[PDB]
């Protein structure tokens, strides 16, 4: 998988550039996963210039005229002729009426018996269809619009007549060959391909992953204009306001052609098709083709001050009528005569390029693409985030990108247009009204405000300034289940980025985030000037009460605003269709702000839900072409979360005003409470709100919140089909559920309740995250937490029945407590079906880690898991190498799953070997697109020493996995961890949610030995309230999807699927099994079970039974013991085989996938909103293999480690003597040194071995994942250049990079190493000679660098190591930076400090003698083994390069290690004095 | 991260030297200053799911509170030093809590999540001091319901259960009646329990208190013979029945006819009577206080009879009990979610 294209400056056409494009295709084949059979072409593509001899020799009959004047398409056929020659005379009709001349067609000949099965049934007839310019047309972009109309005509005839055809390419200058090929079977299929005829300036490639067994040949690309690799996670929004857009576009380019090209995107299309329409209409509509990739991706200039001035105003100015289409994007578009390539604001995907000197451009993901002469490259660089590469066949030359934005930005002039047109709402002073109601309890009690939600929400946002944190997540029911009257917003939970794009650090990355809102009407898109910007601009979409009113007294004209109070008293569909017409009269009278209000509501009038309202309104200007002419307020009081912030701007509101919120906090402040001022406390409510919702947009990746508001990054819970499709389109609902009926009488029955309430003057106590008697009903209940707790302390069977039945009857909690067993089948007897030992096998204790918990808790639960032979995890806090040897009595302590997450904090080499399965944490149930953060004083030395930290430092852990951007670096990342510990199991842990099971699909593509699926009810240590409530997807309907699809798509034998999420009882497990999960995760249950009470207060650290907390006082309290979680386990398990025997069901294998025995049970229809839901989808059994067989089958064997550096290093290492040998490695060979690492772990362990006793040579171009987990002991040496994760998860060694001999030209200008280097590395070293990408060093704690140069987000999350800089250092240096230090050279320190980032660091000299040693002898080292000129002259000028040198050092950093180096001196021993300074920094 | 449990240690308010306690009938105990309230509130952990607010029967015990009590609510009102917001929540369940705070045993005292490994935190004297600084600054009045529809519901019997469904009653708008047989009303509280653990001061305020309202109590009336269940039938549309439960049962055993035995309840109502009349001047009671008492049958009644006894100044007095004595610590079988069977050394 990838992109990739060979090009020649000066325009020179020959056929060896195609060859040498589809050898890049064959080269990068690896990277893409395996599917059914690998014969079938995933999906591959070619895009070339127009090939004028070829088709002049090879038609012999079509008087093709100049090059310019005349057309090629392209054209994808179904087998069946009638409609064949049905769609080529419309077309040629058509072609007629627009006056170009019909030149002939042709047809492609094709080799089929090259193809594979599936490819070869779908093998569409290939057509082309010659187009030749009338007179008329004198320029050739007229022509190529002329093109397009055909195109577009004939696309919109055919999906009106319903024929299935695809035009690939129709084009004068550009002609497309792709489909579910291969590299090696794209030529032989296009046997065209193969004559020498075939001349092209430029060949760009594509070679596609699909996540998914089932592609199609039109959703292959290259697209007819660019090639896109990576993912869009913004396209609901963009799709609705371009389809709003169409409407109000007029252009005297197209002229009358608009209403034949209104479509513009496909519905049906991809991202990638969509992405490629919008550019190409774009491009027609008279915009070049690098303005319009600006545009529609443009650099983060909010928050961003490394920007110029005439940048930043042009991208405001573009802000204002395009929204950004974020996520991970590397485009590649080319118009014939001008080739660009782009990366998104971030820069999550690779490319680097190299210049020849014979004027040859090889640009693609990876560098070792194809054979290249050292001697004859010139550059070899990368494309660096906000920077295009340029190329212009005619002008010959490479386009700097300087000068084209400068060119771009000064053509007009934006800023001055800002300055002028912006409109200023300045408020009165002197109007301050601070607000009451005096029925301020009412209102309370009608939008269902609770003491709980202001003591725990209201109040701790002012003091704290952010949300606030929580544990245990979510054990109360869904609100479909719930008896209580619940807010429509409960019923839609957030979603989040779990592959195909990652999650973002907004607040480490807040230079790439922009919350900036626009409030108006969008001018012209297509020709914008100054009226464009007239509109008012807002920096955070909460407003004030003060702010509200001033924009509803702006009375401006060209300004105006309109209220619409949205009540309703009996039909709800009545008022929605009232607020609409009111919003089309305004919109005619000239109205631009729509303000919907749920004020002047009695009971009477009951307010309608703000997010159908929002929802509603929105979707109706859209398919009315409106939206962009208004913009939405909202004034309701039911709004007071992030969550329902976030759903209204997501939905479609622009702005809010909690105003009741505002009232609560006025009425707290009066009456005593909360000492902070009115105004003070508005604010920092705001600011607190606007970074929750900035925080739920980096959930998903979303960096803006003007893609966020289109985008709807929400999934329903409970909401009928038909009315998501009228009101919330595009949102999915998978049993559908409660009606509009249903909803208007929930919120008349609050209202009503709230209006009368004569009894009590206080608000009923909360139950969202805590349980009082007679609220929402919580799963672990007091009673049955003290039930489980007897249970197993007795070793007791009728109290754990008891607690089961409570458990599973008398409420309705979850999904699968809808279902029963059907009762008719015929029963065994318990001594026919398998033991409890084999059945607890299947189960796990869950993954938590020990910082999280105790010591006590975590060694109980190893030791439990152990003894019953199932397998405990470890969490992402590392692992005690102490634990991996059984005591003496027996128990063992080791954790047979070992946890891979983004921080990477005890990931070694040992620590991976001595292990049985590696997990991979992509997203967990509470907080699954979210990271962590540990602070200082809860990093104490026992958790800092296991971490590899400094103690009293505090951790940071990023959401996203900065390896994993994509499903093909998951793959990657899975490779390398096979290759750490070929002997062990690699797992994925997933959350539950839309697509899943397609996510699971592609996951198995990638070779991932288990699949976990986990509920939005698991638990956690500390989260975000909003997170654990309103985030996730119950892991039935997950599980159930990833079934499905696996079995449909025929790789459910290949992989082990497991499920967790309050799985409490054999009940729970049974359903599980029947929805198709073999393995099971517990991890509330056995904390309960060792004494944990639910108190939710593992955030605090002040657990008082000793469980999770790391205070001995409260340890001392832990009375847990290994013996209670091996019987409540055992009762889990004897309950499954009495399930197992009422069902008459023998084996695990036999009863799972079985949903025929499960039927809706009476309880369910009797519920009054329950009854509404449809499960036949979970229902549901497709023909296939319900167990895994297949053992997936790695590529270990064919790796180089396998064939030639193990057959002559084993004995060299069971001999522990020096072994030296060298190979020759291409970019196909990706770890190259891992094996032998773990080899060398496995015999040895964290010593390793002497330095420099295995020494590796490789010459070329490496691979991903070059020497990672590499141990002490080992020293590469790699003479060329190198791909992403160098150095991933050194665990020791040397590492040296140096150019290739044959070439000249300056390494420290040069790019020699990909993007992320050493990430999560704990020990070693390494020397780079050249320039690195974005994202060096990001987890390093303790491995010590000398690079000439690096990217953006350099040293991010480091904890420990030093970094030597010999060059320049992009934006966002130390972004998270809390331990370790950089030294940096430079001779400009202020733009230094300006690109670096000063929230937790200290620029200092070299002025300690040791330090300066330090540094001289590295950089001797590096110059001793690279030859670095750089080098040589720096330690030549020494007095100078000192004096020049800057350092970076964290402050907290600084003052422990100074604190314990005074103790040291004082003369106290190390525990010690690491005690009392920590105590005393933290006190 | 309050760490109150951790640096806070429990301590009891102010109470009178038990050898000069038999000199006077009158309270036991007094409620926590200020400061101490708030230090022993800081004890509290805002629990999750509380176990000292489940209020069900466990083993045979209740456990938590009945009337499922705000108390880590008020407990945090009154480290934070807001009284009327702490009086306000408590009365949103409680609509006696003078007597429960000073009568109640605290089930959820036993059944709270800081009572493993470390003493509990004192809810009854924290409700004790709540309402009796209510109380002083005069924050209880009257609600006078405007609303009011023409009901009646005659509840019958003046005991807690009645007292607490006249005022609900009155407050959602009809106008009750309460049937006492005894001169003055309260129920067991008024003659049971004893004017040592509860003076009949503060009842008879909160009758006054109820008066005001509307309850409209009458006395003097056994319901029987002289009013008919036909007539009170006729006459209402609800009658409920609060008759609470005071038979007692005997021993049918030979020796238990000599004169010189009589009821618990019948020695405690006569002397607590005389005490309110003419303070145990008009000799209508019973007197040892040079005659030896027993007292078989362990409990409140016990305990009370034994203090009554000893403020009497009897030569001797003793109780006797056929169930175990209790142990000092919890046993393997009774862990803290029940109620626990420790030895307690209570008043008496
Ligand atoms: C610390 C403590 C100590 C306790 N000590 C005792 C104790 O010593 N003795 C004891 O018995 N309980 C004792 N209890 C229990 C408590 O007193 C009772 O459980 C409770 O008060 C009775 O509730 P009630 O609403 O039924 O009140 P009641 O007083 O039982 O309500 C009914 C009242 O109406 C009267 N009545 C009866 N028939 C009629 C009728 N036909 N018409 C009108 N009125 C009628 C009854 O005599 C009684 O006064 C104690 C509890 C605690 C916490
Ligand atoms: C205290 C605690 C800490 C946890 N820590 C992690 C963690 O570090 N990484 C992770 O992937 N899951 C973590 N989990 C989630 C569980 O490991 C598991 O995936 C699942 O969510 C448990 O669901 P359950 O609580 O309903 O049994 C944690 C859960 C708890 C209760
Ligand atoms: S002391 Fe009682 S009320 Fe307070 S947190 Fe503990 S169990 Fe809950
Ligand atoms: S002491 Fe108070 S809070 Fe505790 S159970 Fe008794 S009435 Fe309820
Ligand atoms: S919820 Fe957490 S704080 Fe302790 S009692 Fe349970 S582990």
């Amino acid at each position: 998988c990838g992109i990739g294209l060979y090009a020649h400056l000066k325009g020179k056409q020959t056929h060896d550039i195609v060859k040498q494009g589809l050898k890049m295709l064959c080269q990068l084949d690896h990277r893409g996963g395996q599917g059914s059979d690998p014969d079938t072409g995933d999906g591959a593509g070619l895009l070339v210039q127009i090939p004028d001899a070829f088709f002049r020799k090879e038609c012999k009959n079509i008087n093709l005229p100049e090059k310019e004047r005349y057309g090629v398409g392209m054209v994808f056929f179904s087998q069946k002729e009638d409609e064949r020659k049905k769609i080529e005379k419309q077309i040629n009709a058509l072609i007629e009426q627009e006056g170009q001349v019909v030149l002939g067609w042709r047809t492609v000949p094709v080799n089929v018996g090259k193809i594979g099965t599936v490819a070869q049934k779908s093998c569409p007839f290939v057509r082309q269809v010659f187009i030749g310019a009338s007179s008329d047309l004198k320029d050739n972009l007229s022509f190529e619009r002329k093109l397009y109309v055909i195109r577009k005509q004939a696309e919109n005839w055919g999906v009106t007549e319903g024929l299935d055809f695809y035009f690939a390419s129709l084009s004068s200058q550009t002609i497309v060959y792709k489909g579910l090929l291969t590299p090696e079977q794209v030529d032989a299929f296009y046997s065209d391909l193969q004559d020498e005829a075939f001349v092209s300036a430029f060949a760009l490639v594509h070679s596609r992953f699909s996540t998914n067994t089932f592609p199609t040949w039109e959703r292959a690309h290259p697209n007819r204009y660019l090639v896109h690799n990576g993912e869009i996670n913004t396209l609901r929004g963009n799709i609705n306001w371009m389809r709003a857009r169409e409407q109000q576009f007029v252009s005297e380019s197209f002229g009358e052609d608009l209403n034949k090209i209104l479509p513009i995107l496909n519905a049906d299309g991809s991202d990638s098709s969509i992405l490629d329409n919008a550019f190409e209409f774009f491009v027609m509509a008279g915009r070049k083709p690098a303005h319009t990739a600006m545009m529609l991706i443009p650099e983060p200039w909010t928050e961003n001050t490394h920007m110029s001035k005439e940048k930043r105003a042009f991208y405001e100015y573009h802000s204002s009528l395009m929204e950004p289409w974020d996520g991970p994007t590397a485009i590649s578009f080319t118009d014939g005569k001008q080739i660009g390539a782009i990366l998104d604001r971030n820069g999550l995907r690779p490319a680097r390029y190299y210049v020849t000197k014979d004027d040859y451009i090889i640009f693609s993901s990876e560098v070792g693409v194809i054979e290249v002469e050292q001697e004859n490259v010139l550059y070899k660089n990368r494309l660096e985030p906000g920077k295009m590469l340029l190329i212009d066949l005619e002008e010959g030359r490479i386009i700097s990108d300087e000068e084209v934005k400068t060119q771009i930005a000064t053509e007009y002039p934006y800023q001055k247009w800002l300055e002028e047109e912006l409109v200023q709402v300045n408020p009165d002073p002197e109007s301050r009204e601070e607000e009451q109601f005096s029925d301020l309890l009412t209102r309370q009690k009608a939008f269902g405000y609770t003491y709980e939600d202001i003591q725990k929400y209201l109040i701790p946002v002012i003091k704290e300034g952010k949300d606030p944190l929580g544990s245990m997540g979510n054990d109360a029911p869904l609100a479909v289940l719930s008896d209580r009257a619940q807010s429509l917003f409960n019923y839609f939970k957030q979603l989040f980025a779990q592959v195909t794009n990652p999650p973002i650090d907004a607040i480490r990355e807040q230079l790439v985030t922009s919350t900036m809102t626009w409030l108006g009407a969008e001018g012209d898109l297509l020709h914008p000037s100054e009226r464009n910007v007239r509109r008012i601009k807002l920096y955070t979409p909460v407003l004030s009460n003060e702010q509200f009113y001033a924009l509803k007294t702006i009375v401006h004209p060209d300004l105006k605003s309109q209220k619409i109070d949205v009540l309703f008293s009996e039909d709800l569909e009545r008022g929605l269709k009232d607020m609409f017409t009111q919003a089309e009269k305004a919109i005619s009278q000239g109205v631009s702000l729509l303000i919907l209000s749920d004020k002047k509501m009695n009971e009477r009038l009951t307010p309608i839900p703000p997010l159908l309202a929002v929802s509603a309104l929105h979707q109706h200007l859209i398919r009315k072409g409106l939206r962009t002419k208004v913009s939405i307020i909202v004034e309701s009081g039911e709004a007071r979360e992030v969550h329902h912030f976030a759903a209204l701007i997501g939905y479609g509101a622009d702005a809010i005003n909690p105003y009741l919120a505002y009232a609560t906090y006025k009425q707290e402040i009066d009456e005593g409470r909360l000492d902070i001022s009115y105004e003070e406390a508005v604010s920092k409510y705001g600011k607190s709100i606007t970074e929750g919702v900035v925080k739920v947009m980096s959930k998903m990746g979303i960096s803006t919140v003007q893609s966020y508001r289109g985008a709807q990054i929400f999934e329903a819970v409970g909401i009928s089909r038909d009315v998501i499709d009228r009101y919330f389109s595009g949102t999915a609902s998978q049993l559908g559920g409660i009606d509009l009926q249903t909803i208007a009488e929930e919120a008349q029955r609050r209202h009503r309740e709230a209006y009368q309430d004569d009894y009590s003057k206080t608000l009923e106590p909360g139950s969202d995250f805590q349980w009082r008697n007679g609220g929402e009903h919580h799963a672990f209940n007091p009673k049955t937490i003290h039930t489980l707790q007897w249970a197993c302390r007795r070793n007791d069977y009728n109290l754990f029945k008891q607690y089961t039945k409570a458990a599973d009857e008398e409420r309705i909690g979850f999904l699968r407590n809808l279902f029963a067993f059907d009762g008719n089948r015929k029963p065994l007897k318990l001594e026919e079906v398998e033991s409890a030992e084999s059945i607890v096998k299947r189960f796990k204790t869950g993954a938590m880690s020990f910082g999280s918990l105790s010591k006590e808790a975590h060694e109980a639960l190893a030791i439990a898991m152990n003894r019953l032979g199932g397998k405990s995890n470890s969490g992402e806090g590392g692992e005690d190498p102490k634990r991996f040897v059984p005591d003496e009595n027996g128990d063992d302590r080791r954790s047979a799953i070992k946890q891979i997450a983004s921080g990477r904090f005890g990931v070694k080499s040992h620590y991976l070997v001595n292990a049985d399965e590696l997990q991979i944490k992509m997203a967990q149930g509470a907080k699954p697109g979210e990271g962590g953060q540990l602070p200082g004083n809860k990093v104490y030395p026992w958790v800092a020493d296991v971490r590899g930290s400094t103690p009293g430092v505090g951790l940071i852990s990023p959401p996203p996995h900065h390896d994993i951007y994509s499903i093909e670096d998951l793959a990657q990342l899975i490779h390398d961890l096979k290759n750490a510990n070929r002997d062990a199991r690699i797992s994925v842990k997933l959350v539950s949610k839309a697509g899943v099971g397609t996510i699971a699909a592609g996951v198995a593509k990638a070779t991932a030995d288990v699949i976990v699926i986990s509920g939005y009810d698991g638990g956690t240590g500390a989260s975000p309230k909003t997170s654990i409530k309103h985030t996730g997807l119950p892991w039935e309907l997950g599980l159930a999807e990833a079934h499905q699809t696996l079995m449909l798509n025929g790789l459910r034998d290949r992989v082990v699927l497991e499920t967790d999420g309050k799985l409490m009882t054999g009940r729970d497990v049974v359903m599980a099994a029947l929805l198709g999960a073999e393995e099971f995760g517990f991890a509330t249950a056995p904390l309960v079970v060792l004494g944990c009470v639910m108190m939710r207060a593992c955030h605090l650290d002040t657990c008082p039974v000793g469980v999770a907390t790391q205070n001995p006082e409260l340890r001392k309290k832990f009375m847990g013991d290994p013996d209670h979680i091996v019987n409540y386990m055992l009762f889990i398990a004897e309950e499954v085989r009495e399930y197992m025997a009422a069902l008459g069901f023998k084996t695990f294998d036999e009863m799972i996938g079985r949903t025929d025995v499960l039927h809706v049970s009476e309880r369910a229809k009797e519920h009054w909103k329950a009854s509404q839901l449809d499960l036949s989808t979970l229902l549901y059994q497709p023909e296939g293999v319900r167990t895994f067989q297949s053992p997936q089958n790695h590529k270990i064997d064919q790796s180089l480690d396998i064939t030639t550096i193990l057959p002559a290093v084993q004995e060299a290492i069971e001999s522990g003597k020096e072994a030296d040998i060298s190979i020759e490695i291409n970019n196909t060979n990706r770890v190259a040194g891992t094996i032998t690492g773990s080899e060398i772990s496995k015999r040895y362990g964290e010593e390793g071995l002497p330095e420099d006793t295995i020494k590796l040579h490789f010459t070329g171009s490496a691979g991903q994942s070059f020497g990672a987990f590499v141990p002490k002991g080992m020293t590469l040496y790699l003479d060329g250049d190198s791909n992403d994760y160098v150095g991933k998860g050194l665990s020791g060694g040397k590492i040296i990079v140096k150019s290739s001999e044959g070439f000249n030209s300056a390494s420290d200008d040069n790019v020699i190493i990909g993007n992320v280097a050493f990430y999560g590395a704990t020990s070693g070293e390494a020397y780079i000679n050249g320039r690195a990408g974005e994202r060096f060093a990001v987890r390093n704690s303790g491995v010590n660098v000398v690079v000439e140069g690096i990217g953006d987000h350099g040293c991010e999350y480091m904890t420990g190591g030093s970094v030597v800089v010999l060059g320049d250092v992009g934006k966002n240096f130390a972004a998270g930076m809390s331990g370790g230090i950089a030294y940096v050279l430079t001779e400009d320190v202020k733009a230094f400090k300006r690109k670096c980032n000063l929230e937790m660091i200290l620029f200092e000299s070299l002025e300690d003698e040791k330090e300066i040693q330090q540094i001289k002898a590295m950089l001797e080292r590096h110059t001793a083994y690279t030859n670095s000129q750089k080098a040589e002259d720096l330690l030549d000028q020494w007095e100078d390069s000192v004096k020049k040198f800057v350092k970076v050092i964290p402050k907290n950093y600084k003052q422990m290690l100074a604190s314990i180096e005074e103790q040291k001196a004082a003369g106290l021993s190390d525990e010690e004095a690491i005690m009392f300074a920590f105590e005393a920094n933290t006190k | 991260k309050p760490t109150g449990f951790m640096e806070i240690k429990r301590e009891k308010p102010a109470e009178r030297d038990p050898l000069t306690r038999l000199k006077d009938w009158k309270e036991y105990s007094a409620p926590f200053s200020e400061e101490a309230s708030k230090r022993q509130g800081a004890r509290c952990m805002d629990c999750g799911t509380p176990f000292c607010q489940i209020g069900a029967d466990i083993n045979g015990f209740t456990s938590g509170c009945p009337i499922y009590n705000l108390i880590p609510e008020w407990n945090g009102l009154v480290y934070r030093g807001r009284w009327k917001e702490a009086l306000e929540r408590l009365l949103k369940t409680n609509n006696f809590p003078e007597f429960t705070g000073r009568v109640c045993p605290a089930p959820c005292e036993g059944s709270c999540t800081l009572a493993i490994s470390d003493p509990a935190v004192s809810i009854k004297n924290i409700e004790r001091t709540i309402i009796d600084k209510g109380f002083e600054n005069g924050w209880i009045q009257p609600r006078i319901p405007k609303k009011r529809t023409g009901k009646k519901v005659a509840i019958v019997g003046s005991g807690p259960a009645g007292l607490a469904s006249a005022d609900q009653l009155n407050q959602a708008g009809h106008s009750v009646t309460v049937f006492e047989r005894a001169d003055r009303a309260g129920g067991l509280l008024t003659y049971g329990i004893p004017n040592m653990k509860l003076e009949k001061g503060i009842v008879e305020r909160r009758i006054k208190l109820l008066t005001q309202e509307g309850i409209d109590f009458v006395t003097n009336t056994e319901i029987g013979v002289d009013i008919t269940a036909d007539e009170l039938k006729e006459q209402f549309d609800a009658v409920i029945l609060c008759t609470g439960a005071q038979k007692q049962r005997d021993l049918l055993i030979e020796g238990r006819d000599s004169k010189g035995v009589h009821y618990a309840m019948d020695y405690l109502t006569l002397a607590t009577k005389s005490y309110l009349d003419s303070n145990f001047k008009d000799k209508q009671f019973i007197d040892a206080k040079g005659k030896d008492v027993i007292v078989i049958g362990g409990g409140d009644t016990g305990a009370d009879c034994v203090a009554t006894a000893l403020r009497q100044k009897a030569k001797s007095v003793h109780q006797f009990g056929k169930h175990p004595k209790l142990p000092p610590a919890r046993t393997n079988d009774n862990m803290w979610p029940e109620q626990p069977h420790v030895f307690t050394l209570e008043y008496a």
